[PDB]
């Protein structure tokens, strides 16, 4: 029929709820500052040299040079000591000048990563090549492994020489 | 009509003391307080804003913001401390590197 | 596509039930409100805050403002919608009157007119949309074009208290 057991709280919870989309509306807002503000501030920052940072390839994203260095090194431990230069331009999203202008950095600092031909390689990825070819040593040509490995003979030489023992 | 040069330097008086008041201001009541358009008044201040006469935003809804030197000093660091930010993550975090206030 | 973000922030609704249900209205009403409840609060932590509503004592005539920034200047409309007795299957229909005549995406009465994307996706998730949904993914999205457009053809002029 015409009542129904909980019409009555039913109402007062929407007397209620009512209340309170007032009371939400009346309410003030949480101040932000438009993204063209944001952007705004970091130009004059960069004008006035107190801040150096990039921007990414999809323009919504602010990096600084340092955290790039620390994301080549992010990719290098990932892929397990050998990265190609051009991948991470892609994986990190930036522009491969960016990329490309922290390179001297990451070798000379770090002391730990080379460079060859386009390509990041670092002290473990040899550490653990040297074993595979240890295990070709005791069982069994650097021509071949240069082959199997494509890295320059000059290169693989020099590291195959600090290994040995 | 358009402003005497000596109209137009009492805007600016006005509009630094309400600066020095209120840090925010909207622009709208500015206008009033004036007697201006709030469009004449908007693009008088992005003129000032071009001089370097003044330093601040306007956001996109039309409020004016000084920002301080210590704050842009605070957005340097809190960029530099992230490494990696996003514009919207900046905008949310301006809540809280900006006063709204004196 | 963005619509994503926005859907995801509004809480869902469950109640398949319309006006005329004499026992579960309420029961969709409570829903209505407490989405919109979430909505605005959600709107006011984003600085993105762009309307006002009421409704009646039994929630079947809402009523309220709209506004749109454009260029740094705010345009304010009002707008008003009557809840279907085929509500929630049924989407309402918003009227902003005062634009009836000056914008070809419009019925007489100003009652707007959404694209083609809109029914069929309302339509696939009944009874989950509500009103918070309604003004989120039809007002708003149809202000961004209209409204922008209809600056630009000279058709609306924003209004001071004033004179040059």
């Amino acid at each position: 029929n015409l009542y129904f057991q909980g019409m009555a709280d039913a109402w007062e919870e929407i007397r209620r709820l009512a209340a309170d989309f007032q009371r939400a509306q009346f309410a003030e807002a949480t101040q932000r500052l438009s993204e063209r503000n944001c952007i705004e501030i970091v130009n004059k920052l960069i004008a006035q040299k107190q801040l150096e940072v990039v921007h990414t390839l999809d323009g919504k994203e602010y990096i600084t040079p340092a955290q790039i260095s620390k994301e080549m090194r992010d990719e290098l431990h990932v892929r397990g000591g050998r990265v190609n230069i051009v991948d991470l331009q892609q994986v990190i999203n930036v522009d491969l000048i960016h990329i490309e202008n922290r390179i001297g950095d990451i070798i000379k600092s770090e002391k730990h990563v080379q460079l060859v031909l386009g390509q990041l390689i670092d002290e473990n990825y040899l550490d653990r090549l040297a074993e595979e070819v240890n295990d070709k040593l005791q069982e069994s040509t650097i021509s071949e492994l240069c082959k199997t490995y494509d890295l320059p003979g000059n290169f693989l030489t020099q590291a195959l020489t600090q290994r040995l023992g | 009509e358009t402003m005497t040069e000596e109209q137009s330097q009492s805007f600016l008086t006005e509009f630094i003391n309400y600066i020095k008041q209120s840090k925010v201001v909207l622009l709208e009541d500015l206008a009033s307080q004036v007697g201006l358009r709030t469009q004449d008044t908007i693009n008088r201040i992005q003129d000032l804003l071009a001089e370097g006469t003044i330093t601040g935003v306007i956001d996109d809804r039309g409020k004016f913001i000084y920002i301080t030197p210590e704050e842009l000093a605070a957005v340097a660091n809190f960029i530099r401390q992230r490494g990696r930010v996003s514009i919207a993550e900046l905008a949310q975090a301006s809540n809280s590197l900006i006063a709204w206030g004196r | 596509e963005a619509t994503r973000r926005v859907v995801s922030e509004i809480p869902v609704l469950k109640t398949n039930a319309g006006p005329r249900d004499r026992e579960l209205w309420v029961q969709r009403l409570k829903e209505e409100y407490q989405s919109l409840i979430r909505y605005v609060e959600n709107n006011k932590n984003a600085d993105n805050d762009w309307f006002r509503l009421e409704s009646n004592k039994e929630g079947t005539r809402w009523f309220g403002k709209c506004w749109y920034i454009h260029d740094l200047l705010k345009y304010e409309f009002d707008i008003e919608f009557d809840i279907p007795i085929t509500y929630p299957t049924t989407a309402p229909e918003i009227a902003v009157p005062e634009l009836d005549g000056k914008t070809a995406k419009m019925y007489r009465g100003g009652k707007i007119k959404l694209t083609d994307h809109f029914k069929p996706l309302w339509a696939r998730n009944v009874p989950k949309f509500g009103l918070a949904h309604l003004m989120a993914l039809g007002l708003g999205p149809w202000l961004a074009v209209e409204i922008p457009d209809l600056i630009q053809k000279g058709v609306i002029q924003h209004k001071e208290k004033c004179n040059q």
